[PDB]
């Protein structure tokens, strides 16, 4: 398994590599409301 | 529905004149369908709103 250094880094055949951190949605649940693009309404909606 | 002399138009129109006031931010996209032989109720909404 690879080890990370004291310095927070990796070592891959030789080279020094760095893994970033990824901003991501979280599996909440979420709720919109948007507008029809044909008749201008508002639409609600919701999903997990 | 009032009787005769009763004045029951006005009453209406009063109605839907609150009505619309009162739940104006979620009907501004549906719309107010008006239906009957002469458009004077229209005529009122347009007179207030």
């Amino acid at each position: 398994f690879p080890m990370m250094t004291e310095k927070g880094t990796f070592i891959i055949n030789g080279t020094e590599r760095v893994v970033v951190s990824q901003l991501v949605r979280s599996p909440g649940v979420y709720f919109d409301e948007t507008i029809d693009k044909s008749t201008e309404k508002t639409l609600h909606s919701v999903k997990v | 529905e009032g009787g005769p002399g009763t004045g029951k138009t006005v009453v209406a129109l009063h109605r839907v004149a609150y009505l619309l006031y009162t739940y104006r931010k979620q009907m501004e996209r549906h719309g107010v369908l008006v239906v009957g032989p002469t458009p004077a109720f229209l005529d009122h909404i347009g007179r207030v709103l």
